């Protein structure tokens, strides 16, 4: 049993009709101080997945090292690493999924929610969920911490259901990310306005997007507003 | 739930209700209280329902061990003793059971109340579970060693139809049984809603009660 | 130690064809304990009727408030107070108590003398008005009440259909419950005649 | 205080009620009398925390007999009973609640009925033909669910009565040092002396 | 619950799910969450049902005398003091969360307060379980000088997003527009998407079913003459 | 909370960020933290947005009577009577308030008055959660009798610092100047002062 | 502290036919106030004719399916094939269930299929252990709503037949495998209407011996 | 359980325990041996934790009959007692003790003397004329200091023994449901059938 | 504490406050919290003095362990050492290490480990109770590749003010300066950076 110390916040997600997509900003949070500002939250795993993390930081690093020892460990005794015996996202997912449950079932768990996001061999689309309980599920959108209750409902609108999927195309759905990610700045008080973007495509391959900036913000109807009820002036 | 249990002259009685319960929830009508672990020997349950599943199976385990290490049955004495053992070896963990295991060996019938602290008492009537309380005042009036076969099934019949009554964790139906030296036998099931019309009606008994 | 559920006891009533029903069950306890078979849980003060749950000793107090109060607004109105304006009443006599409150869950049930209209409403212990068209439920099995009557339920059914639907609703969720029950009362209510039937139940 | 019991027959209620007085680890008493005549015909027995419990039924005695003289005329049974419940029901939500349970025993004059009342500290009244407080109920009730009938004499009573003493006896850890009985009728409250 | 305040051009609009729980059960399907303070202000309530209620009607009642006091229409601005001062005063314990609006001689106003006291001001603000789903949608298509068709729209797209996205959200969409030199309209069940579909089975009883062992009138007249 | 207000040459600048928080969720985001308690006595408010309204209020109500009986009340008598609500009902209140004026001949004047009822009359002063990763900065960027653009400037650098590491702190910089030539409020957006 | 526990909502109903077996569940996965997904399946093909759903804390249900169908397959590998049937699956469930007695799987267990005799059989457990067939069972949040209903229109509790008023009872007549479904659908229709964990969708697994079919419906999504 | 006593006259050792078993609030079973021979000449009676009590009486009893089998002689009750005494000192720093208390009645076939130790749960060992534990000594001690002889016979023991038991029953508020009483001398252990 | 680490153009510079507390009494006010690890790898400490010494102790012994068998160890490989035993020791450890060192091939480099054992690579890095004030002067007076004597003063300054503010930092202003030269140790007294 511990705390979270230095934290990571919201990981968004939705799939698409070729693909699958998935952004978190690059915030390391020590409580309600804004610590470190260039913290990468999506790990990519080979060249069709990639692994996004929210929660504490330490164990996200660990993680990391896990997945990274993964790729290593798969080469291993493989003429195939690269092409037929190369690692897939339900293989990847499956094993984070096993480590959660196991140490939460020692009641020393990995305090984070993790979503892979990822393209299989076949091209079917891979989007699933799992966190420090070993909790585990999968849905059209996911996302986690505050994005589950400000960033789903934005991108449910795009695809509501699983027949949405095939109609959304990678500009729509980029789109509806992004917007996510801006509402999720203006109301998340533990998340900042620099972010990375990932998009797994099934033709396209995978494209990573640093240094992204949340833009075309509005404040100025700020300027009419007043004191907190009475005061004119 | 309520259960009971006693010797008399031809043999052992043993009676138990069918209700199981969530908090006030009624999660089950219907639940079999008593385990056969063999032809002459019967198990009743109180308390925590796995509990009383898990380690009166695990029990009938090592009774038919027994019987196949030394080509004859065990007593009830010995058997009671087992299970009190085995209750003895998670002391203080938490276990919640208590049961009466009846049977008929070369002593003659035998009866042995046993629970979850370890502790382990022969005697002649006993009665386990939230409604036992109902079940011995019907009982400590009516009982008898003389008692005839028919009068003694009735006489646990009744007691828990008394417990199912007032007590609102005890009911749903009576399961029956009756332990002789050629084995035990089952007497049925008997829903208490029919039950408790049948014998007001019958008897003249629960006269407040309104039918 | 929760008041709500120490005596035990269930309340439903339901709106059907130019007529309303309301049914309890007749049991209070002590916990595991049965106490009695005959505490009744519906009340009425003229033509409007008021079932509650909960704590016994607040179900018995109100039921005396309430008659004094009614008594009072026949004496000074010189007329016979209506379900509309009897569940305003409720509702302001529970919040009076906001922080020292009632254990009840009061359910009016009534037809209007004027409009003819059937009315039905429930609470919570602090008079927060619950005014349903098809059933209001209240008690230890109101959760077992909730899924007989959304499933049973129907619009505009007739008296002597209603009656059929109230007390399978009743009866089902009293036997799912084990603070309900030990007997039920079921009244069917008409503009101008009012039928009450206890219903044949076990007793466990 | 712990066992009081209470039995409406034909033409009388009977009180069964506990001698045992507790003080630490003690018996300080094991004749006391945990009752009080509220009227003639009208007998209260009590049961719960020490002291308040006499308290309590003087109050209650005290308001019914200022009752009596003021109109000159014996409250029903079922007056006192409502009279008592109110006061209960009153003292929950006080600063410091009474913490008495008490049975109600009397024959209403008028009617010509005995009639028997059981009232808990939170005021919950229920009118009964035999009633208990406490834990005396469990072990009691199924000999009375099973033995009452409402045309029992006063003598059949008191024999049901031995019955549920015996069982108290015999299956409670609690020496509560046998019972007082009284008998309420037509003709007043009178003391069964040999029980 | 789910609830919404939105500014426009000419005045403002407010709407509210139908939902209201007891814990997990829904105990009503179709609530009336919009309350009326005076003719054109109206506030929303979430959090404890009967204290939203309560405290409205009191501020409402005494709104109605200050009105008439005065021999002028009652403003915004005197509601929402009258009930930060009242909920202050009670230091959280009624447990109302509002959004208040309405049109007076001033203008259009729209408010939020909550349990302890605190007030706040804004063109766009939601409240209740639902607030964060309902804010995504608001922050996402709020715009300045809206009309009075598109705020109605935001409101209701707003109020959706907390009825499909919450489980403390559901049933229909209440609303109600006050814009200034009109009568204010309340628009009861302006949305319904979520109508129970035919049942597999009626579950109509047989009369006779049920086992009955006494039946009686019951006298609800009064004592008869002769 | 990021709040501060700072004396100059010609009078006073209070200044404020808009964020207002309940946990991690931003309840508001243009919130307005420059409140008015007469002409030109302004506060900053940190703490329970409850009790600190409440007190404002109060204290409107008191200087509005005040100055209907004796005149334009002073900064000082304001402050101090913030303080007494502060200090005598410190065990119901969680309120931190920073209260500035300005007069004709004491000119611009700061008090700050914490949590437990204390008063202290400063140059310049900063409260709120966002002020701890400021004290360094603002120590040795302040210097007395600045110009009111000397004064922008400090402010606006040093509630962007506040902004840019306190999370309980952001939005927009509200600003008001109090001078004899008037009251004038400013505001300044994120793409202002997050490049300073 | 860390709490290693969970609810994730949900709800199962089974229902054994004369010659059938149903086992139901809501598709909804959801923690506090939040939907997790519209469409996540909870009642599973384990093999060998069987049915099962593990309704509660979802990654304690996962485990346990999981480590189920993991002893199906080992059942086969040490028994040459043979066919587990529902009443040993049963007994097996339960020394899964009290492998884990002071640390508990946090479900409400039920299984599904046909016995020996070719008749229905449902299963039902405790997350400790104790288990028992039933006819009729409905699990997990709306558990309370559902079986009271049940009780009336499966079993015909108290139902009499007109005329005789109470003397004789409604005779226990057999249901139809499409009588059964629409006890179902009706049930969580119902359940869908009054409890805000269950919705979204309603899968369902009926088992005969020609094998085990699936058939979906939508539910509200409020 | 409750109550157990001892003595020790001239000649004998005398131990009383009683015979009442409770679970909840109901006795199941009135007629309890609370004790086990540990040897012909060595009789132990214990009270304590449900279960405890006769799991470590019996694991006493079965190391005394190994060690007499082994050495093919009785072991003297001064040397059972310390035995026991130990397991108890050993007991109580375990990190589940056993919560019992002990009397051990002998009769010391090589010294002709009667000898009763009393042992308490924590390992606090006593060689006393007589004994009791928990709260029994309270009640019985000051009859026993006034009556007692070094040079009583086992028949004047026993109505010594009657007047504490007498006094138990009298002021205790529980109900024990009597005793068993045995008699541990030369000619080894016998149970007194009436009582 | 106020402890911070500086890469500059020919290296990097650790810099401490000298204050070690027990409550309100100081129970040392010339503490070295600049620690050794390896010859030209430092670390500072912050947190409890007993879990941060018998850290530092263990990873001194295994980079000395390291350079018998694998000759002089990085910067990120000292990091990665204090890491692994923060980081699997959490529950039972209170420190807050800030590591720093010099290569000829990678120069000066700087790690920060917070308390739950997470690894940071900076330019520069701040920690301890007295950071907090100085979060917004840093941020702002910081530059890369700042010449030796610009990044002394940028420490001195930046530490002058924690101690000022917090009263858990104090004494002496230590420094380690790590270049190709060599290691050079510098100390600053309470009258020199007092009245900066
Ligand atoms: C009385 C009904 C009440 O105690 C009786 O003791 C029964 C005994 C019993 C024995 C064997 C089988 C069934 C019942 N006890 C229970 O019903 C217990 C009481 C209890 C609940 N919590 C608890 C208890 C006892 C001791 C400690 C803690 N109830 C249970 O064990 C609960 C947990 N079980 C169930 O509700 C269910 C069971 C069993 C079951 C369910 C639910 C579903 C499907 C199959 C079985
Ligand atoms: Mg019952
Ligand atoms: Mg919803
Ligand atoms: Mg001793
Ligand atoms: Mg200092």
């Amino acid at each position: 049993t511990q705390q979270p110390i230095v934290t990571g916040t919201s990981v968004i997600s939705m799939k698409y009709d070729n693909g699958v997509i998935i952004a978190a900003d690059n915030l390391g949070s020590y409580g309600s101080l804004l610590r470190f500002n260039g913290v990468e939250r999506l790990i990519p795993v080979g060249d069709n997945t990639v692994v996004g993390i929210s929660g504490d930081i330490s164990d996200m690093q660990h993680i990391e090292r896990l997945l990274k020892d993964l790729v290593t460990e798969n080469a291993y005794d493989n003429p195939l690493a690269d092409a037929e015996e190369a690692l897939e996202p339900s293989y990847i997912f499956e094993y984070l999924a096993t480590v959660m449950y196991q140490r939460r079932s020692k009641m020393n768990p990995l305090w984070n929610a993790i979503i892979v996001a990822g393209v299989q061999s076949n091209g079917d689309q891979f989007l699933r969920y799992v966190n420090l309980l070993g909790v585990t599920y999968s849905s059209p959108t996911l996302a986690t911490g505050f994005g589950a209750h400000m960033a789903n409902p934005l991108l449910r609108k795009v695809v509501d259901r699983e027949s949405d999927i095939p109609k959304t195309t990678v500009q729509v759905a980029e789109e509806a990310i992004v917007n996510a990610m801006r509402v999720l700045y203006y109301r998340d008080a533990r998340s900042s306005r620099n972010f990375s973007l990932a998009i797994i495509d099934k033709n396209t391959g995978l494209t990573f997007k640093k240094n992204l900036q949340v833009e075309n913000m509005k404040w100025d109807f700020a300027k009419d507003i007043k004191g907190y009820g009475t005061q004119k002036i | 739930t309520t259960t009971l249990a006693f010797k008399f002259q031809h043999g052992v009685i043993v009676a138990v209700d069918s209700r199981a319960t969530a908090g006030s929830y009624i999660s089950s009508l219907r639940m079999n209280k008593v385990i056969e672990i063999n032809p002459y020997l019967l198990g009743t349950m109180s308390g925590c329902a796995a509990d009383c599943q898990y380690w009166e199976r695990l029990l009938a385990k090592e009774c038919r061990l027994y019987y196949l290490r030394n080509g004859e049955r065990i007593s009830v004495s010995a058997a009671s003793k087992l299970l009190s053992n085995m209750m003895l070896q998670y002391r203080g963990m938490g276990l919640s059971m208590g049961s009466m295991i009846c049977g008929w060996d070369k002593k003659g019938p035998g009866l042995y109340y046993v629970d979850d602290n370890g502790t382990r008492l022969s005697g002649q009537m006993f009665s386990t579970g939230s409604g036992n309380t109902y079940a011995y005042g019907v009982l400590d009036s009516n009982y008898k060693w003389d008692l005839s076969v028919e009068d003694a099934l009735y006489l646990g019949k009744r007691s828990i139809l008394a417990a199912a009554h007032r007590d609102a964790y005890s009911g749903g139906s009576v399961n029956l049984y009756h332990v002789t030296e050629d084995g035990w036998i089952y007497h049925g099931n008997h829903d208490v809603g029919e039950l408790f019309w049948k014998v007001k009606e019958e008897e003249g008994s629960f006269n407040n009660v309104i039918g | 130690s929760d008041p709500s559920s120490i005596n035990g006891g269930i309340v439903v009533a339901m709106t059907g064809k130019d007529c309303v029903a309301i049914a309890c069950d007749l049991r209070l306890g002590s916990q595991s304990l049965g106490v009695s078979n005959k505490f009744e849980k519906i009340f009425h003060y003229g033509h409007v009727f008021l079932g509650i749950t909960g704590l016994a000793t607040d179900v018995t107090t109100l039921n005396e408030m309430f008659r004094y109060k009614t008594n009072l607004y026949k004496l000074k109105e010189e007329r016979a107070i209506e379900p509309e304006t009897f569940t305003q009443l409720v509702s302001s006599s529970l919040y009076e108590r906001r922080f020292g409150p009632y254990f009840v869950g009061p359910v009016v049930a009534g037809i209007n003398s004027k409009s003819g209209k059937p009315f039905i409403a429930g609470f919570d212990l602090i008079g927060c008005i619950d005014e349903a068209k098809d059933f209001i439920v209240s008690g230890t099995a109101s959760d077992q009440l909730f899924g007989m009557c959304e499933s049973l339920y129907e619009p505009n059914l007739e008296p002597e259909d209603l009656f059929e639907t109230i007390s399978q609703a009743l009866l089902n969720a009293a036997d799912r419950d084990a603070l309900s029950g030990w007997g039920a009362v079921v009244y069917i209510i008409k503009k101008d005649e009012v039928v009450k039937r206890y219903l044949k139940m076990r007793q466990d | 205080m712990d066992i009081i019991l209470g039995i409406r027959v034909q033409d009388s209620v009977i009180l069964a009620s506990s001698k045992a007085v507790t003080r630490g680890i003690s018996v300080l008493k094991d004749s006391d009398d945990k009752t009080r005549q509220l009227s003639p015909h009208t007998l209260m027995s009590f049961a719960g925390e020490a002291g308040d419990t006499v308290q309590f039924a003087e109050y209650i005695q005290a308001n019914i007999q200022l009752y009596s003289i003021r109109e000159d005329y014996e409250l029903s049974p079922q007056a006192v009973s409502s009279f008592v419940r109110q006061e209960l029901a009153k003292s929950i939500r006080s600063r410091r609640p009474y913490q008495v349970n008490v049975l109600i025993g009397g024959y209403d004059k008028k009617k010509n009925k005995p009639e028997l009342y059981q009232i808990d500290y939170l005021g919950t009244k229920v009118e009964l033909p035999y009633g208990a407080h406490g834990y005396s109920g469990f072990y009691t009730f199924s000999l009375l669910d099973h033995h009452y009938r409402p045309d029992m004499t006063t003598e059949e009573g008191l024999d049901l009565l031995k019955l549920c003493v015996q069982e108290l006896e015999k299956r409670m850890p609690m020496d509560f040092k046998g019972v007082i009985v009284k008998i309420v009728d037509k003709d007043g409250i009178r003391q069964v002396d040999d029980f | 619950t789910t609830i919404v305040g939105v500014k426009f051009n000419n005045g403002v609009v407010i709407a509210a799910d139908t939902r209201s729980t007891q814990g997990p059960i829904v105990a009503d399907k179709n609530c009336a969450k919009l309350h009326r303070i005076s003719p054109k202000i109206w506030c929303a309530g979430a959090g404890t049902a009967a204290d939203t209620e309560a405290v409205t009607q009191l501020i409402g009642s005494n709104i109605e005398l200050h009105s008439l006091y005065t021999s002028r229409e009652p403003r915004v601005v005197s509601a929402l003091q009258m009930l930060k001062q009242h909920l202050f005063k009670y230091q959280g314990h009624i447990g109302a969360y509002l959004i208040v609006a309405g049109v007076d001689p001033t203008g259009s106003h729209l408010f939020s307060i909550h349990a302890h006291g605190s007030t706040d001001v804004g063109y766009y603000l939601s409240l209740g379980s639902g607030s964060l789903a309902a804010m995504a949608v608001l922050e996402s298509h709020w715009k300045q000088d809206l009309t009075k068709e598109e705020a109605i729209k935001l409101a209701s797209d707003a109020i959706q997003a907390g009825i499909w996205n919450d489980l403390g959200s559901g049933s229909n969409v209440d609303v109600c527009v006050m814009e200034i030199g009109k009568d204010a309209e309340y628009l009861r069940n302006y949305l319904t998407p979520n109508v129970r579909e035919e049942k597999q089975k009626s579950y109509k009883f047989p009369r006779g079913t049920t086992a009955v062992l006494k039946e009686s009138i019951v006298n609800i007249c009064d004592i008869q003459e002769e | 909370t990021s709040i501060m207000a700072v004396t100059f040459k010609d009078g006073v600048i209070l200044g404020a960020d808009s964020r207002t928080t309940t946990g991690a969720y931003i309840a508001n985001r243009v919130t307005d933290k420059l409140t008015r308690v007469h002409d030109k006595i302004w506060c900053c408010r940190s703490g329970s947005a409850a009790d600190t309204q409440a007190i404002a209020d109060i204290v409107q109500y008191h200087l509005e009577l005040y100055t209907s009986q004796y005149g334009t009340p002073s900064t000082e008598t304001a402050a101090s009577v913030f303080k007494e609500l502060c200090y005598e009902n410190k065990d119901n209140l969680t309120a931190g308030i920073i209260v500035a004026g300005y007069d004709d001949k004491n000119k611009g004047e700061v008090y700050t008055i914490p949590l437990g009822g204390s008063v202290h009359k400063l140059p310049y002063a900063i409260a709120g959660s966002g002020s701890t990763f400021i004290y360094g900065y603002c120590d040795k960027n302040f210097r007395e009798n600045m110009s009111k653009e000397e004064t922008v400037d400090f402010i606006k650098h040093s509630l962007s610092q506040a902004i840019k590491w306190d999370g309980s702190s952001g939005g927009v910089i509200r600003m008001v100047v109090l001078t004899a030539a008037g009251v004038e409020r400013l505001i300044f957006y994120p793409d202002e002062y997050e490049q300073l | 502290q860390f709490n290693p526990y969970g609810d994730n909502g949900g709800t199962i109903l089974g229902i054994a036919g004369e010659d059938f077996a149903v086992l139901a569940g809501d598709t909804r996965n959801i923690t506090d106030y939040s939907i997790n997904s519209r469409y996540e399946p909870k009642v599973f093909d384990c093999g060998d004719n069987i049915v099962m759903s593990a309704n509660g804390f979802a990654a304690d249900g996962d485990a346990l399916v999981k480590r189920f169908k993991n002893s199906v397959k080992w059942y086969h590998f040490d028994h040459n094939d043979k066919k587990l049937s529902i009443n040993s699956a049963a007994r097996n469930i339960q020394h899964l269930l009290y492998s884990r007695r002071f640390f508990p799987y946090y479900v409400y267990n039920i299984i599904a299929g046909l016995d020996e005799d070719g008749k229905g059989a449902v299963y039902s457990f405790d997350p400790v252990g104790s288990y028992q067939r039933e006819q009729c069972r409905a699990g997990g949040a709306a558990a309370s709503l559902i079986m009271p209903f049940l009780d009336n229109q499966v079993n015909f509790k108290n139902q009499y037949e007109p005329g005789t008023n109470g003397k004789v009872k409604k005779p226990l007549k057999y249901l139809s495998v499409e009588e059964v479904i629409k006890l179902v659908r009706d049930s969580f229709t119902s359940a869908t209407e009054r409890h805000i964990q269950v919705g979204d969708g309603l899968e369902i697994l009926i088992v005969t011996k020609d094998g085990v079919r699936k058939e979906f419906y939508e539910l509200k999504r409020d």
